[PDB]
RNA sequence: UUGAUUUGGUGAGAGG
DNA sequence: CCCTGTCTGGCGTCCTCTCACCTATGA
DNA sequence: TCATATTATTACGCCAGACAGGG
């Protein structure tokens, strides 16, 4: 093909080719004319190496070039690599019905819909508003339909919210790792250019919105459609398939809601009085005559299942808060009260939810986990928790701790220049005491922000848990840890230079206090190697799930029993320190491979070919059981495939 | 004192530490590289004149003729700057050079020539660099960036421990020229030294001795010291110094002088050598045993016999000792091999070496450099004497022999650019003493040992290699020359150096197209240092050291600002402060500390002279006198930051902000910011698009000023004086009289770049920000450029935001956006596009541009002229039409006619049309020649006319001392004047003088407006080949919607997400809505606490902005305002601005407060900014409270949010990735041709690729049905998507598979080998 | 039967 | 003949966007 | 325009896999 111009952008495979013929037309010229030896063994030489070029280029000596000194591209090289037929047109392909933009949040979604913008809806759902404007009679031919939405007339939105509203599409975030990272929703229409994506789902896209962009695919034909509905469907990717552990958890602003709203203060409007309800209790925070956080004593009603099958209510007054009440309104029936009643960060709602679709199923876990984002946006912005220049609270300890080891560096170095000790054990005594200090100006910082407050309540002090901003933005668990609160406000450790050893000289200045030159130069060794890791790990990871997935590729479950009694022994794992890994975590959800004996003298605990699920890891914890011997997939007998019991439980289902 | 746009608006600075030395010139690299290259520098280096003088003068091979050199010249570009940017013309300029071709008789090395001939012949054209260090190479404006490469001279590498897989390091040494070949020596595990030239195959080093004309006793007698035995009374005694008996075993008895000095066993302390050194001992009587493993050092023959006892290194046995004691070799010569210090490496090496004399040697190497081709004495000796011996193929620069004798430690820096024996020799020396444990290894990161090449090297290397093909095409035409028939064309040819120099500034890895959307990111792309390149490292392969912060970038490389991705470091970006040496190293300055008391004089240091020097710390306090006021600083003593005393430095920092670079150091509060976050801030900070009102950072560093004029988008005044200001079309400045010259009377014309494209499409416009009649000084600003305000930087606009969560619109990193924000236009920003339509006559006849566009009906002829082409200026949007034009032969006839593209709107601003030479519809074409004919002449005749009324003015200024009769000087009015004759005086030439200046002025007017009409009078100019060329300029204007990307100072990267109205938004109890909402999350993790402070002490700069909006809204007599204005100057510590204010007239503190109604701008610099208690009192001088958190009520319910949340300015930034230019959907259009899958891109209307982990993704789960349509039906299978598009039209959704059309592609491809593939049974 | 060329390939820079 | 340096081949992350630049010869 | 047919740089880092050398 030419390209824009007068000239023909020729393919290397024609110059391959052309030359193997001109060689091949000489060659027969000269056995023709009957040239001497020489002359045709260096033809047939030619020969063999314009052939020999031709298959796969290079292998012989440096390869042949047209222009410049770039090598050209043979039949071999049509083949191989990364950007061969295999690679880059038979595992991947380009895809008609498909779209790209960049995300948006939209908190208002339930989780199985996405906002999906006008211009790509009408451009996405070409032949199906075409099939619809056919079917109505508005047009005849198919150009008057290309016309119609061409110019976008008045009635072809109508046609558009038809088409959608029960049509599910893909939505697939660019680096797609784990099968979570393409998902299924239920288009909303947008006024806008930016797909809406709703926020607890972005934690298993591992999508921020810093300027991400997101690829939408639409599943054309029928068994499509029920496929994306049936399998792909957000509301169906609740745990992640790597273990048993909820991936619709609350990501960060929802759980600093949730924080503020179940907490206590020691005194606040409306303490100590008594509530009738729940729903009173969101009267009284509405109106204007208690607080969010003042503890009370309310009548909670609820519902505990004890029966096969049957909710038994039981109602009782418990000492509570009145957020607790509030977020009460919005837990199901099933759950019990106890699971509000605490403070709740983010590991205790990630074990909200996980409780809850033990539970009570899949329904109320979807609707709930809506509920639980709509409630934590929304006193997130009725707490308005800010961060202030005056949030990271300096320890007032913290001069007196520098000092006092500068002082001791200060005994190490005099006894180094009368030459007492090493000039090793110098170091090693720096860094110790450096590392000593550092400790204690993180405890230092840590209890003046941890029980910073202290208010009366009827008569002398008392002291609580601080409202403070970054205390709570890093007790809840939202954002931050104790390493990078330790960082704003006490010293931020020893630096190491990038000859991996540290550095005796710490950078003692945090960030609220101003860094000098030679500090932030340390700071910067630290952090572009932190860089260039990532930016250089990220190849090996990648590679690492290729090579995974192509020895993986084959391996298809396939028989519902292999009919064997091998299996390995699973006990805890312990290397030597407190026991690190219990037995729980290990046959949790794995079918047994003999029936597993109670410890106390031959009795049959649990059959031989039972599930462990976590009633039945509650009663082997109870009986306090020593190891299980339980099937692997390893010792499966299946002839091309594995069993289904010898897999285990399904991980997220 | 101030200039007078100083006194506009002058910044509040705060910083302490009064700063020593000013900001250097930010182009200074670009600009005095390019001076290099071209300036006519008499005693030849560097530049042109080097490359002349080393390929000049050229005589062939005893041919009789010997051409030579003069001079050079570069004439004027034929075509200025911008209508070289507008035509698509390189800017070149015409390199003439004067030849002088002499010619010889018969025997004439000395002798006379027999005749000459000379003139100035024309060698290609070389691009010159624009003012603000720019290429303008095809049409487009490209920047060659500065490249960062090992430095020639000796490297001594030790890769310690990775091969051998046994923990023994190996040593090797490389001699990089700059212009040769590579000669490497490396030990090996079996501890011998082995060469290799180029990366070639392994020889064992000595040959290379061996082919210095170096027999073998003469190698041993420099790498090894002799040990003397005597033959005496018995046992063939020792000369023993005790040096060399330091740490080992004591093998025999140790005695002398009578008297048991040291026994058997014991190893020899260095007490036992002192007491061999007092009781002088030398020679001792040895064992047999003690010889028995030595090797001889130098030759020896039987005398009487005539034969040979032993060859030099030979190690000797008892029975050697019978032969050679026997004959009469008294003296016997070993060589020492210690084995702790002293190592046998070269003895070893030469019992591998299979040669033995010189001969062999040369053709062992010869051998090895060119194989197959037979190795002969003229041919191997030719080849080594100019491997690295001649001038022509090894030069050494004067950088390399500098590192070389560095390296070496000799004494001299200057000498031959080619190696000798001696150079290989020490090399050899210095790489068995670095094995041996004496000296030590080099690092290759150590800046001392990294140079930098610049624009200027670059291309006087790539001109030298086109003179170097132009001499040997001189060389062959001159044995072929015919004399005298030929002068010197017939000879040259400008045809190859041309090539090689447009080669270089086209497709080269360095010269590249310019960031250009922001005066930051132009001056912040020419100051760029990369690694990468020809000669250097690449991106894919390398590595971790070398992506990696060396404690040599302390004022040489910003360590902050390099891009992340796949070339972190590679990438980096030269600091503020850093020159580069006379060498090509970054050398910076610091300030020289002679004793306790700190000077203010600067010296430059490189990284090889800043580790032997005591260098202190920017910020360690001095008062009043330089002394620092503790007796202990933090320095650096070499790369390592520690604490020394008081009175031992001898240099300090210049200033606090010379270790970042000019991206970020803008950045305010940086020294609050983590790194990583201070990395995505600059580099977001280089991507931000120009607004259309252009808003003064609140929060700025004080080094918006030095950027914004240093790189060149403001129009600054070259002279300074008054103004005229015509300005609709250009500035028009009267220059003051002692900036004037006497002649060239002279009035300063500033022409205004008014609305045109960018690189990136955005909008660079000047806006002059003077008025009429204003008085201007020289280095002052006229006109604002893009992203400029009154001479300052601004490049996104300064707005109020609350930090709080609202209702999870800002969920990640989201931003929630008032409407405030987008009904002002405060970030509507305007984009250019340039589109192309040409008519090129591909076949079946030409094209035509014609409005009688066919089939489509009217809805063709609508924004075009009664026949043809877009008209001017409309609201054309997407699927219109501009530029008629289609062919019949192509019913048959067809539709390219350049349409507008889908999606897009905009306005018509500029159409150019230098169309094959007919192009006229009606009688345009000739029609516009008459208007620009008048149009010359006109203003000619104008200019003519004003500077003829300042002179008629002039003439009477004057006549006074020659005739000032009023009433007899006003006779003629456009005849005559001066009807007088002032003859002398007091010397009024004056009045004769200015009647030349008339005279002339007429007569060279109509010369200047004769080829005014010449050159009006034209079909058009462009070149030859395309026909129809007719570019269109639209211009969109892009406003803010949900899904663009904004972004701060900091690394606060955001994508807003709502458009709220203004209602909705949290006011505090004054009225006044939050603009922006930012989320407090981000602030925890990414440690980025320098944007809260940005956030209070905007919050207190527009504090005092309300209150002088107070003050003289409702209107106050000047003495209040020039109250709070002195008490909001001097405001804290001691600091450095403080004001004279009571010098301004009582007007200047007037404009400078209408000035600061928005806001009072803070300088807070870079390390030594504003302090957190300065901030607080400059709050509380504003009403402000001072924790900076105000109480905020809600917008949609009108009640309180609890605990106050944080309200200030941050400036934030419109980042140049909008959505709509992101957003693209594709239901069926065009696919490729080698395949049947869809396209790729967005300009071209593709698909999205779904690639392999996205397979792998739908195979995880059981979506079999989705996969299936997803690889055959809706991307490849031909068959498979036309019944699959009929039976989605028909209601049917069902796919009818097929097999995909790539895998017969594939089973085509791999059929094609001798491979028969096939599909089995059915 | 009612219309057309980038993918090809290199180099440089950018986003997640 | 079993260890052994040494040499040769074969890997090295996905998705996207913008721009420019493309063989010499020649009676 | 229409056939003629290929030369003067080096500077990754493992990691298997095959090969001549030698105790
Ligand atoms: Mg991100
Ligand atoms: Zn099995």
């Amino acid at each position: 093909v030419p390209l824009d111009g007068g000239r023909f952008a020729t393919s290397d495979l024609n110059d391959l080719y052309r030359r193997v013929i001109n060689r091949n037309n000489r060659l027969k010229r000269l056995l023709d004319l009957a040239a001497p030896d020489i002359i045709v063994r260096n033809e047939k030489r030619m020969l063999q190496e314009a052939v020999d070029a031709l298959l796969d280029n290079g292998r012989r000596g440096r390869a042949i070039t047209g222009s410049n000194k770039r090598p050209l591209k043979s039949l071999a090289d049509m083949i191989k690599g990364k950007q061969g037929r295999f690679r880059q047109n038979l595992l991947g392909k380009r895809v008609d019905y498909s779209g790209r933009s960049v995300i948006t949040v939209g908190p208002y979604l339930r989780l199985h819909q996405c906002g999906l913008p006008k211009k790509m809806a009408l451009e996405l759902f070409k032949p199906f508003i075409y099939g619809k404007l056919e079917l109505r009679g508005l047009a005849t031919t198919i150009k008057a339909a290309k016309k119609m939405v061409e110019r976008e007339e008045a009635v072809v939105w109508d046609i558009l919210d038809e088409v959608i509203r029960e049509h599910p599409v893909l939505l697939n975030r660019a680096p797609t790792l784990h099968r979570l990272g393409i998902q299924a929703f239920e288009p909303v229409l947008i006024e806008g250019k930016a797909i809406q994506l709703h926020p607890l789902v972005c934690a298993a896209y591992n999508a921020d919105f810093d300027g991400d962009q997101m690829a939408v695919h639409v599943p054309l034909t029928l068994e499509a459609q029920l496929e994306a509905r049936a399998l792909m469907m957000s509301t169906n990717n609740i745990l992640s398939p790597a273990n048993g552990e909820p991936i619709i958890v609350p990501s960060q602003d929802v759980v600093l809601g949730l924080y503020y709203m179940t907490r206590d203060c020691v005194n606040a409007k409306g303490e100590g009085m008594v509530l009738t309800g729940p729903k009173e209790a969101e009267r009284l925070y509405r109106s204007g005559l208690a607080s969010l956080h003042a503890r009370v004593k309310v009548r909670i009603t609820e519902y505990e299942k004890d029966a096969n099958g049957e909710l038994v209510a039981k109602t009782s007054l418990k000492d509570t808060t009145v957020g607790r009440a509030i977020l009460w309104m919005i837990v199901p029936k099933g759950l019990p009260y106890s699971i509000v009643n605490q403070a709740l960060g983010k590991k205790a709602i990630s074990k909200m939810l996980n409780t809850c679709y033990r539970i009570l199923g899949l329904k109320p876990t979807v609707i709930f986990a809506d509920q639980i984002m709509y409630t934590g946006f929304a006193y997130a912005a009725r707490s308005g928790a800010s961060v202030g220049i005056d949030d990271m609270v300096i320890p007032e300890k913290k001069h007196e701790i520098i000092s006092e080891a500068e002082a001791e560096v200060a005994e190490i170095q005099e006894q180094f220049q009368s030459g007492l000790v090493t000039a090793g054990e110098r170091y090693n005594k720096v860094i110790d005491i450096w590392a000593a200090a550092n400790d204690r100006v993180s405890k230092a910082m840590m209890d003046n922000l941890q029980t910073e407050t202290v208010i009366n309540r009827d008569g002398q002090e008392e002291k609580q848990v601080s409202f403070n901003s970054i205390y709570m933005m890093a007790d809840s668990g939202a954002r931050g840890s104790a390493a990078q609160i330790r960082q704003l406000a006490g010293m931020r450790g020893l630096m190491a230079k990038p000859d991996g050893s540290i550095i005796e000289t710490p950078i003692t200045a945090n960030f609220r206090e101003g860094l000098n030159v030679l500090q932030y130069f340390i700071s910067t060794h630290g952090a572009r190697k932190g860089l260039a890791d990532t930016a250089l790990k990220t190849a090996n990871s990648g590679y690492l799930t290729r090579r995974l997935v192509d020895v993986a590729q084959d391996l298809v479950v396939t028989e519902d029993d292999c009919g064997t009694h091998e299996g390995i022994m699973m006990t805890p794992v312990i290397e030597g320190g407190d026991v690190k890994e219990p037995l729980r975590d290990r046959v949790l959800g794995r079918v047994t491979a003999e029936d597993v004996l109670k410890p106390g003298t031959a009795d049959i605990l649990v059959p031989r070919n039972t599930l462990l699920h976590e009633q039945w890891c509650d009663l082997l914890e109870e009986n306090s059981v020593d190891a299980v011997k339980v099937r692997s997939v390893v010792s499966c007998d299946t002839d091309f495939g594995v069993c289904a019991h010898c897999y285990g439980r399904d991980l997220a289902r | 004192v101030y200039s007078y746009t100083e006194k506009k608006r002058i910044r509040k600075d705060f910083g302490k530490r009064p700063q020593v030395l000013d900001v250097p010139y930010l182009l200074s690299i670009q600009l005095d590289s390019f001076q290099k290259f071209i300036e006519q520098d008499p005693e030849g280096q560097y530049g042109l004149e080097a490359a002349f003088r080393s390929v000049f003068p050229i005589q062939s091979y005893s041919g009789n003729s010997e051409l030579q050199y003069v001079s050079y010249r570069l004439g004027e570009p034929v075509f200025d700057v911008q209508e070289c940017q507008i035509r698509g013309v390189t800017y070149s300029a015409p390199l003439r050079v004067k030849l002088r071709l002499v010619i010889y008789e018969r025997e004439a090395p000395e002798g006379t020539v027999k005749d000459i001939k000379e003139q100035e012949v024309y060698m290609g054209e070389i691009p010159l660099m624009t003012d603000n260090g720019t290429f303008v190479i095809n049409g487009t404006e490209r920047v060659i960036v500065s490249q960062l490469h090992r430095s020639p001279g000796v490297f001594f590498d030790s890769d310690k421990g990775k091969t051998h897989s046994s923990g023994k390091v190996l040593y090797n040494a490389r001699i990089i020229p700059y212009r040769g070949s590579w000669l490497d020596f490396e030990f090996d595990p079996k501890d011998n030294l082995f060469v290799r030239i180029d990366r070639r195959r392994k020889l064992p080093a000595t040959i290379i001795l061996r082919a210095l004309n170096y027999t073998t006793e003469q190698i041993l007698d420099l790498f090894f010291e002799k040990v003397i035995f005597e033959i005496r009374d018995n046992k063939l005694q020792m000369e023993l110094v005790p040096e060399r008996l330091r740490g080992e075993t004591a093998s025999f008895d140790i005695e002398a002088n009578g008297k048991v000095y040291v026994e058997k066993g014991r190893r020899i302390t260095a007490r036992h050598i002192r007491q061999l050194e007092k009781d002088d001992v030398k020679l001792i009587e040895v064992p047999v045993e003690y010889i028995a493993g030595k090797v001889v050092a130098k030759d020896y023959i039987d005398e009487s016999t005539g034969e040979l006892i032993c060859a030099a290194n030979m190690e000797l046995s008892l029975d050697l000792l019978a032969k050679l004691s026997q004959s009469g070799h008294k003296r016997i010569e070993t060589l020492f091999t210690n084995d702790l210090d002293h190592g046998p490496y070269i003895s070893e090496t030469l019992r591998v070496d299979p040669t033995n004399d010189r001969l062999s040697a040369l053709v062992e190497i010869y051998r090895m450099m060119r194989p197959g081709e037979p190795p002969t004495r003229e041919a191997a000796e030719s080849l080594f004497e100019n491997l690295f011996f001649s001038e022509d193929r090894y030069d050494l620069s004067a950088v390399g022999r500098m590192k070389f004798n560095r390296s070496l430690l000799r004494e001299e820096i200057e000498g031959s650019g080619i190696l000798s024996k001696d150079d290989i020799i020490d090399v050899m020396k210095k790489l068995i003493d670095i094995r041996n444990g004496k000296g030590e290894v080099d690092d290759i990161d150590h800046l001392g040992n990294r140079r930098i090449r610049s624009v200027g090297e670059m291309a006087e290397n790539q001109f030298r290699v086109g003179l170097v093909r132009v001499e040997r095409a001189v060389k062959e035409r001159l044995s072929l020359g015919d004399l005298d028939t030929l002068m010197p064309q017939d000879m040259i040819n400008a045809k190859p150096i041309s090539a090689a120099v447009k080669e270089f500034f086209g497709s080269s890895q360095l010269s590249q197209f310019m960031d250009q959307n922001n005066p930051l990111s132009e001056i912040t792309h020419k100051r760029r240092i990369s690694a990468l390149g020809p000669g250097g490292l690449t991106r894919e392969r390398a590595g971790f050291e070398v992506r990696d912060v060396h404690p040599t970038h302390y004022g040489r490389v910003c360590p902050i600002e390099t891009p992340e991705g796949p070339n972190i470091g590679l990438i980096n970006s030269l600091s503020v402060y850093a020159q580069t040496n006379e060498y090509g190293f970054l050398e910076t300055p610091y300030r020289k500390v002679t004793d306790g008391v700190v000077t203010d004089e600067i010296h430059y240091l490189s990284a090889i002279e800043e580790g032997n020097y005591v260098i202190a710390q920017a910020n360690s306090n001095l008062d009043e006198e330089g002394h620092f006021v503790e007796d202990l600083v933090t320095c650096r003593s070499k790369g390592e930051s520690s604490l020394f005393s008081r009175d031992q430095v001898d240099y300090m920092d210049v200033s606090t902000q010379q270790v970042v670079s000019v991206g970020a150091s803008l950045i305010p509060f940086l020294e609050h910011d983590d790194a990583n976050r201070a990395l995505m801030g600059a580099n977001m900070q280089r991507q931000a698009v120009p607004t259309l009102r252009a808003d003064k950072p609140l929060v700025g560093t004080g080094m918006e000023r030095a950027v914004a004029v240093d790189s060149g988008v403001t129009a600054v005044a070259k002279r300074g004086g008054v103004v005229q200001y015509v300005d609709a079309s250009r500035i028009v400045i009267k220059v003051n009289e002692d900036e004037m010259y006497p002649g060239e009377a002279g009035i300063d014309i500033y022409n205004l770049t008014k609305y045109t494209r960018s690189n990136q499409n955005t909008c660079i416009n000047q806006m002059p920000c003077v008025s009429l009649g204003e008085p201007v000084e020289r280095g002052d600003v006229l006109a604002d450029g893009p992203s400029t305000d009154l001479g300052e930087l601004a490049l996104g606009q300064n707005m109020r935001v609350a930090f709080m969560p609202w209702n999870g619109y800002n969920f990640e990193d989201s931003i929630l956006v008032s409407e405030r924000v987008v009904q002002e236009d405060r970030f509507t920003t305007i984009h250019i596009q340039e589109l192309a339509c040409v008519s090129r006559d591909t076949k079946l006849g030409p094209e035509e541009i014609t409005a009688d566009i066919p089939n489509v009906g009217e809805a063709a002829l609508s924004k075009l002229d009664e026949s043809g082409i877009v008209y001017i200026g409309a609201e054309v949007t997407g699927g219109d039409i501009l530029v008629g034009k289609v062919t019949p032969k192509g019913s048959d006839v067809k539709d390219s006619s350049l349409r507008v593209p889908n999606g897009v709107s905009g306005t018509v601003i500029d159409v150019q049309v230098f169309t094959r030479d007919g192009v006229e519809k009606d009688k345009r074409a000739l029609e516009i020649e008459e208007m620009q004919l008048k149009q010359a002449k006109k203003d000619l005749s104008e200019e003519l006319q004003i500077l003829e009324a300042g002179l008629f003015s002039r003439i009477r200024a004057v006549l006074v001392a020659g005739g000032v009769e009023a009433e007899k000087l006003d006779k003629l009015p456009r005849d005559r004047w001066l009807e007088l004759g002032l003859t002398d005086e007091e010397k009024q030439n004056q009045l004769e003088q200015l009647a030349e200046q008339y005279d002339e002025l007429k007569h060279e007017f109509e010369k200047k407006l004769e080829a005014k009409r010449r050159k009006i009078t034209q079909g058009d100019d462009l070149a030859p080949g395309v026909l129809k060329i007719v570019k269109v300029y639209l211009a969109v204007k892009r406003r803010i919607q949900p899904g663009d990307k904004m972004a701060g100072r900091h690394g606060n990267k955001g994508v807003i997400s709502k458009i709220n109205p203004i209602e909705d938004m949290p006011y505090d109890e004054n009225g006044t809505p939050v603009d922006i909402v930012l989320n407090p999350l981000g602030v925890p993790s990414r440690m980025n606490i320098g944007q809260i402070l940005e956030t209070h002490l905007g919050m207190a700069a527009k504090g005092i902005g309300d209150k002088i909006n107070a003050m003289l809204k409702q209107q106050q007599e000047v003495a209040k305002l020039r109250e709070f204005i002195q008490r909001a100057y001097d405001l804290g510590a001691d600091v450095r601005q403080k004001v004279d204010l009571s010098t301004f007239s009582d007007e200047e503190v007037m404009r400078l407060a209408e000035n600061l109604r928005k806001g009072m701008p803070i300088a807070t610099p870079v390390f030594d900014g504003a302090k957190e208690a300065e901030i607080k009192e400059l709050l509380k001088l504003g009403d402000l409270p001072t924790s900076g958190q105000i109480r905020l009520y809600d917008g949609r319910t009108g009640e309180q949010f609890e605990r106050p949340v944080t309200v200030g300015y941050m400036y934030m930034l419109k980042l140049n990735h909008l959505v709509d230019d992101k957003m693209h959907a594709r239901s069926t259009g065009s696919y490729s041709l080698v395949t049947q899958q869809p396209l790729g891109g967005k300009a071209q209307f593709g698909g999205q690729r779904f690639g392999e982990m996205e397979v792998w993704a739908l195979e995880a789960y059981g979506a079999a049905y989705t996969l299936q349509e997803m690889l055959t039906v809706k991307s490849d299978d031909v068959n498979g998507r036309t019944k699959m598009y009929k039976n989605i039209v028909d209601g049917n959704h069902q796919m009818e598979p097929g097999m995909p059309e790539s895998f017969n592609v594939l089973l085509k491809e791999i059929r094609s080998l001798g491979i028969n593939i096939e599909l089995e049974d059915e």
